[PDB]
């Protein structure tokens, strides 16, 4: 469960992320693939090399989904229903991989926004990403 | 922990540029803030209510220094982590009753702190090498 | 996130549990203490022997809390605000212990209600106990 | 895994009354139902949509029989679990890419299945002995 303070923290952090969302998501996906190779088994049709156009496009899609989730934080299960159906019913992704991707997103945000990554913002983003992972993994 | 020679060289070069006194304290404080149930083990450190009070705690800073010293000792003995972290594993399991997942949590927080400090220098390959290092360290403490 | 199907399954299962809730909770606590001794550190003032009145009373309290959570399944986050305050801010319990207690409750229900413990009911109760644990571990 | 003589006697006595074909498939099917992300590994089995289809699958029953055979082999070698499950650990870690948490989940599901089958005689001491047995088995597979 998210508090209003952490909700405001996440909103401000992703608002200042802004237009670099696609690059940040692509870098997070690249970090996940490099440091947790078992996550590569979910993308057997993808080109998982550095600078891949497929990885860049998927990172842009993930970043857009995260922006939508931020804009609809109070109704996440109803805003991420399509992604929940995709990840839970069709892809059947292990939630451990969601944890790994959330950590890689946190690492990317820390590396690209040193000033905004205060401990409070780090905790708020951790809780926000945990909530997002919960909805996508759950089937309802 | 098995690392390539290039990965080991990269890990060591970043580690030399690491400010131990700040990095260990920041990692411990960020762990205590992001995962508040970990303050049960550190209630003896004084005021840990707000994040600013957690990060401004000399006891937290000193304990983070000790933790990062243990991390450096493990880094110097990457081939004997299990034997190096035997006393610490006994202390954390038999006497402190720390769940093994908290070791992985602290390792991830340390990786995030390193990324925060180094920025572009924390490339994805360096992060992968450090992830292998911290996963090996966490397992040795869990043993 | 729970669905109407597993919500109804949990409601029916707890209705079948009925008045044996106190003894079921006491037995679940005894199982958790016996099989996961690290959970005993959260009760240093308790007498944790077999057949203890303190453990019986705490099991009754836990069972009543679970009953009210079932009764307020759609509004659990604010229906369990006092318990979230107690466990998250004051006691600071590791969510691993909540996982262990949920497993022990599932084992107790399996042992005491064989016919009612179908795989669907098992999955429904697992998901319901995961959500109750998340509300009581979340800090808002 | 270190067990007391009483715990070993209770574990063996309870396992003597286990029906190998029924309990194994039931545990595997309950795993596939309660944790639906585990059907990604068993898509080749066929229809796994409804709980009744998961629990009425001959391939699921046969694989549960194999899993319980492995569990019995581990029980017969409680002092050599790491060496007993070396080939299975290699198979699950390299060729199947199964997360180590799923081993703990399957062990807990098996404990729930044993409680379901035995009822009152699945006492808390017997459950504790089986809990540490399945914990040791899962730790061997994760290795
Ligand atoms: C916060 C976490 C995540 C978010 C916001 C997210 C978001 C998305 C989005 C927006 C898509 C595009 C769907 C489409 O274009 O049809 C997608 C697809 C997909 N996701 Fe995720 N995802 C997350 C986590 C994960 C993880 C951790 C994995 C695997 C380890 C994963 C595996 C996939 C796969 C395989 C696809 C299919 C893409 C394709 O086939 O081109 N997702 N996800
Ligand atoms: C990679 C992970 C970890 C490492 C390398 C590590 C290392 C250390 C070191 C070097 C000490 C000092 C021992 C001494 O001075 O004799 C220590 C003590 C301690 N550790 Fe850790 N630790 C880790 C994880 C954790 C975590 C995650 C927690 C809690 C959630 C924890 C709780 C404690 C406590 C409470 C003490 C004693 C502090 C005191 O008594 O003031 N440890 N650890
Ligand atoms: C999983 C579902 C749980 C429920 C429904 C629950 C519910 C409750 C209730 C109703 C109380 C009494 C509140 C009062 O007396 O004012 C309580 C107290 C307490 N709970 Fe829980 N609890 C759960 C999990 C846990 C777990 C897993 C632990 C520790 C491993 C724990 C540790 C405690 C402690 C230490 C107390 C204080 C007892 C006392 O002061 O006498 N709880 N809980
Ligand atoms: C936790 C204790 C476990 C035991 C004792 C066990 C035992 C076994 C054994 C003996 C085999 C050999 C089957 C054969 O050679 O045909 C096997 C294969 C397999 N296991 Fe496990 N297993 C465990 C956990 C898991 C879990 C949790 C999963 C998935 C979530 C899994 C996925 C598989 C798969 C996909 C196969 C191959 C099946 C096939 O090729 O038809 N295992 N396991």
């Amino acid at each position: 469960v998210l508090s209003p303070a952490d909700k405001t923290n996440v909103k401000a952090a992703w608002g200042k992320v802004g237009a670099h969302a696609g690059e940040y998501g692509a870098e997070a996906l690249e970090r996940m693939f490099l440091s947790f190779p078992t996550t590569k088994t979910y993308f057997p049709h993808f080109d998982l090399s550095h600078g891949s156009a497929q990885v860049k496009g998927h990172g842009k899609k993930v970043a857009d989904a995260l922006t939508n989730a931020v804009a609809h934080v109070d109704d996440m299960p109803n805003a991420l229903s399509a992604l929940s159906d995709l990840h839970a019913h069709k892809l059947r992704v292990d939630p451990v991989n969601f944890k790994l991707l959330s950590h890689c997103l946190l690492v990317t945000l820390a590396a690209h926004l040193p000033a905004e990554f205060t401990p409070a913002v780090h905790a708020s983003l951790d809780k926000f990403l945990a909530s997002v992972s919960t909805v996508l993994t759950s089937k309802y | 922990v098995h690392l390539t020679p290039e990965e080991k060289s990269a890990v060591t070069a970043l580690w030399g540029k690491v400010n131990v006194d700040e990095v260990g304290g920041e990692a411990l404080g960020r762990l205590l803030v992001v995962y508040p149930w970990t303050q049960r083990f550190f209630e003896s450190f004084g005021d840990l209510s707000t994040p600013d009070a957690v990060m401004g705690n000399p006891k937290v800073k000193a304990h983070g220094k000790k933790v990062l010293g243990a991390f450096s000792d493990g880094l110097a003995h990457l081939d004997n982590l299990k034997g190096t972290f035997a006393t610490l594993s006994e202390l954390h399991c038999d006497k402190l009753h720390v769940d093994p997942e908290n070791f992985r949590l602290l390792g991830n927080v340390l990786v995030c702190v390193l990324a925060h400090h180094f920025g572009k220098e924390f490339t994805p390959p360096v992060q992968a090498a450090y992830q292998k290092v911290v996963a090996g360290v966490a397992n040795a403490l869990a043993h």
